[PDB]
């Protein structure tokens, strides 16, 4: 702010100000709320909670069976070397 | 025989003890089928290889 002298500022906005209105007031707000629909157990999803696989590895069962059953040739008998 | 008071009577005991051991590990094999072979369908059986002999 600047004060010039010998032109002044006026000290204030003087007492000729226009009163507009009494409103000014806001009514307080008094209020009853209830919300109370009564409420399921459940909803229903596609899914929920599942961490489903990305790859599953493989997988397999077993099985064995059968007897020890054979038929065999044999190498011809030779001659000594040594000992 | 001049045989001291000492280790030798300890010495007495342990060379019992270890021909008794001896004896023992000697008849302590079970009578049985350590040799193996214990595939009973074997009656072809050649692991090696051919020209093979049973007595000289």
């Amino acid at each position: 702010a600047l004060i010039n002298p010998q032109f002044p500022y006026a000290g204030p906005v003087p007492i000729p100000g226009p009163a507009p209105t009494e409103t000014m007031p806001l009514l307080n707000y008094r209020v009853e709320g209830r919300i109370a629909g009564i409420q399921q157990a459940r909803q229903f999803m596609p899914f929920l909670q599942g961490p489903h696989r990305a790859v599953a590895e493989q997988t397999y069962h077993a099985i064995g069976t059968g007897i020890q059953m054979g038929q065999t040739f044999n190498q011809p008998l030779i001659n000594t070397q040594e000992g | 025989m001049d045989k001291k008071k000492l280790l030798y009577w300890v010495g007495g005991g342990l060379v019992l003890i270890l021909i008794w051991l001896w004896f023992r590990n000697r008849p302590a094999a079970q009578v049985a089928s350590n040799w193996e072979g214990p595939p009973y369908m074997t009656y072809n059986q050649p692991q090696a290889g051919s020209v093979t002999l049973p007595v000289a």
